[PDB]
């Protein structure tokens, strides 16, 4: 078997300094090389950078060269990456990967890539705010009431909802980022007419930074 | 960087054959013949399925082929079950030691019958304005083809790059899929405007549908 | 008793060309035929026998030597020719020589930024005889007048690695060679064909 491990990436703000290890157990690490490829979520893949089996080599994505520096330990199985100067760009999560007998040059092993981001924004904890029930909504006796989520940075999100017990028809899509740089989300669940009237709809959102919950309960306005 | 074109998506019933092409330079893609492919399902790390002269890994079913001519590159799957729908990238080395990637393919396989959406708008104005911003949400339930457009009208004219629109994964019940639609607008803007509505066009719907109202009616 | 044909040809990695390694047959059944119809080998020349009849054959012992050279070297293996790597590193004989094997190794032996384990004997003081191998590497000065007294390092140094890299291209490939000797009458036979 062979397995590898990414460690280090996190939250950091623009134009610090970071670095980045991945670790690489059954194999012969020192004699293939070692590459590292990013993903921006929502986009295709693209190379950063490399290095050769005996770390004299070294080329870079005209993205990062000169800024990012990429070295190993072949005495330890491990490869580090340093990376300068980090831009918003830089934004994407970052596998480790090696060649094999397959070929050299050929990403044959990947790791379970780190995200990084580079943001200003504080750890901004999230607002919850209801959608409003009504006739453009309710329809055919049935409905949908739905919360939504004022921008927030942090990564970790949870959302609550008396429905938690049986999630039947519930959705929470994933988060986005406004142009302001801070993540936002949107839950909703399907309910019947006569539950609008008989049953209270509540949700409630976790957010690690914060250990205080924010909740808001929908009810069905006249609009 | 000379990134490799590739077809956006590709589409296939199960058990049909299926090419996905990657065209590059005559010295990213012609010349050299190390050309391979890489498949990535969401939330994990890339495999890879072809490599130089179309030979594949052990491990691998003989499903997957590859063939190669001058500056163009194409990989063709056939017997559809289903699981291949994971994007495929195409790779290549090039002349001053450079690697490029594709701009990665994605595969739609048709698993089962279409089913049409459920839509749904809602106004966050209350709380929302209380705050000090203004928001429109339109919400499309349970479609199964995800191939849907939507657009935003406000007074009828046509909003664009003002919104913002996530997709929730395949459900495995069901396999439908749900999208979220919300344009932000200024309270100024906001109170300007008479007029909301969202319109979505899908191969899940007979004709394109469209929800609207008027902030004044309440 | 099957043949170690198998460790031979898959032994992982090859001796450098200047130190070649050798390793003798014995008591085998070469199943020659189905060795040489494989594709995988570029080049299969035999001289002084033909591969078919191989297995018709049984001689009484058998050697194979092993090394990783250049596709434009693999011609440069074979008897009667000469060049750098015929003339200092190993000399094939003027006579028979029995098949010379080679397949394009290119994945295994090729790295990113070149591969500097595989060397090679940029020169000598005289052409090697046949099968000569020397492990003998100190600089070329002579000292005297016209070179750097002796030790120093004016006068290059005797060997120099191949740096094989995939951007070599199909010429600059590096190709796995074995190469195997058959010799008669001196002993009664040992080892036969199926
Ligand atoms: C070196 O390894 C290869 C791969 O295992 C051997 O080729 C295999 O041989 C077996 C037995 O004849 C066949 O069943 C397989 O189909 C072969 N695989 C391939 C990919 O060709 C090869 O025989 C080994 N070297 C020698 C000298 O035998």
């Amino acid at each position: 078997q062979v397995q590898l491990v990414e460690s280090g990436g996190g939250v950091v703000q623009p134009g610090r300094s970071l670095r980045l290890s991945c670790a690489a157990s059954g194999f012969t690490f020192s004699n293939y090389a070692m590459y590292w490829v990013r993903q921006a979520p929502g986009k295709g893949l693209e190379w950063v950078a490399v290095i050769s089996y005996d770390g004299s080599n070294k080329y870079y994505a005209d993205s990062v060269k000169g800024r990012f520096t990429i070295s190993r330990d072949n005495s330890k199985n491990t490869l580090y990456l340093q990376m300068n100067s980090l831009r918003t760009e830089d934004t994407a999560v970052y596998y480790c990967a090696s060649g094999s007998d397959y070929g050299d040059y050929l990403l044959v092993y990947w790791g379970q890539g780190t995200l990084v981001t580079v943001s200003s924004a504080s750890t901004k904890g999230p607002s919850v705010f209801p959608l409003a029930p009504s006739s453009k909504s309710t329809s055919g006796g049935t409905a949908a009431l739905g919360c939504l989520v004022k921008d927030y940075f942090p990564e970790p999100v949870t959302v609550s909802w008396n429905s938690g017990a049986l999630t039947s028809g519930v959705h929470t899509f994933p988060a986005v980022l406004q142009s302001s740089g801070l993540y936002s989300l949107s839950s909703v669940v399907t309910v019947p007419s006569s539950s609008l009237g008989t049953q209270t709809y509540i949700c409630n959102v976790n957010h690690k930074p914060s250990n205080t919950k924010v909740d808001k309960k929908v009810e069905p306005k006249s609009c | 960087q000379s990134a490799l074109t590739q077809p956006a998506s590709v589409s296939g019933s199960p058990g049909q054959s299926i090419t996905i092409s990657c065209t590059g330079t005559s010295s990213d893609v012609g010349g050299y013949n190390y050309v391979s492919w890489y498949q990535q399902h969401p939330g994990k790390a890339p495999k890879l399925m072809i490599y130089d002269v179309s030979k594949r890994p052990s491990g691998v079913s003989n499903r997957f082929s590859g063939s190669k001519s001058g500056n163009t590159a194409s990989l063709t799957i056939s017997g559809l079950q289903s699981e291949d729908e994971a994007d495929y990238y195409c790779n290549s080395l090039t002349s001053i030691s450079t690697w490029v990637f594709g701009g990665g393919t994605k595969l739609t396989v048709l698993g089962r019958t279409v089913a049409a959406p459920s839509v749904f708008i809602f106004p966050p104005s209350d709380e929302q304005l209380k705050s000090g911003t203004a928001s429109v949400v339109c919400l499309l339930n349970n479609f199964y083809p995800r191939e849907a457009k939507v657009q935003w009208k406000v007074d009828n004219a046509l909003q664009s790059g003002n919104s913002q629109e996530s997709v929730t994964e395949q459900d495995s019940k069901d396999s439908t899929y749900s999208l979220s639609s919300t344009l932000t607008l200024s309270k100024a803007d906001y109170e300007k405007h008479k007029v909301y509505a969202c319109e979505v066009t899908h191969q899940g719907l007979s004709s394109p549908v469209t929800k609207s109202f008027n902030r004044g009616e309440c | 008793n099957l043949c170690p044909f198998g460790e031979v040809f898959n032994a992982t990695r090859f001796a450098s060309v200047y130190a070649w390694n050798r390793k003798r047959i014995s008591n085998c059944v070469a199943d020659y035929s189905v060795l040489y119809n494989s594709a995988s080998f570029s080049t299969f020349k035999c001289y002084g026998v033909s591969p078919t009849k191989l297995n018709d054959l049984c001689f009484t012992n058998v050697y194979a030597d092993s090394f990783v050279i250049r596709g434009d070297e693999v011609r440069q293996i074979a008897p009667g020719q000469t060049g750098k790597i015929a003339d200092y590193n190993y000399k094939l004989p003027d006579d028979f020589t029995g098949c010379v094997i080679a397949w394009n190794s290119n994945n295994l032996d090729s790295k990113v930024g070149g591969n500097y384990n595989y060397l090679y004997r940029l020169f000598r003081k005289s052409n090697l005889k046949p099968f000569e191998r020397d492990i003998s590497t100190e600089i070329y000065q002579a000292g005297s007048t016209p070179c750097n007294g002796v030790e120093g390092f004016n006068c290059y140094f005797p060997l120099q690695s191949y740096g094989f890299q995939p951007t070599y291209g199909v010429g600059y490939q590096p190709y796995r060679v074995v190469v195997l000797s058959f010799e008669l009458l001196h002993a009664p036979a040992t080892v036969c064909g199926p």
